[PDB]
């Protein structure tokens, strides 16, 4: 299924 | 809502019974994980409608999250500590079977799981 959004800051 | 109902969190007729292990799970394990900087994706059920994830609940048979676990501990829903430990294990498994390896969320889950397991290795008798 579809990926989740962005969650951390790199 | 087209999301599933959230897992049950109270048992109306169940007696209130603490154990050393359940006290540890609430006051040490859940306390530490809830405040970790990576906790937030895990603090509530996955809102598949909002996230537009139409296949999440096809892939995940047994939804679980730390908000549910917190309420269950607060409401003394668990009869024993092993039930709670299983819910944490399910939560992590769900993340690892749905999300691509190396996605941000997976690295976040891995950090939380490591902390979880380190605390469980110090579980009271």
């Amino acid at each position: 299924g579809k990926a989740k959004g962005k969650k951390t800051q790199m | 809502s087209m999301n599933p109902p959230p897992p049950e969190t109270s048992n109306p007729n169940k007696p209130k019974r603490q154990t050393n292990q359940l006290q540890y799970l609430l006051r040490v394990v859940l306390k530490t994980l809830w405040k970790h900087q990576f906790a937030w994706p895990f603090q509530q059920p996955v809102d598949a409608v909002k996230l537009n994830l139409p296949d999440y609940y096809k892939i995940i048979k047994t939804p679980m999250d730390m908000g549910t676990i917190k309420k269950r501990l607060e409401n003394n829903y668990y009869w024993n500590a092993q039930e709670c430990i299983q819910d944490f294990n399910t939560m992590f498994t769900n993340c690892y079977i749905y999300n691509k390896p190396g996605d941000d969320i997976v690295l976040m889950a891995e950090a939380l799981e490591k902390l979880f397991l380190q605390k469980i290795n110090e579980l009271p008798t």
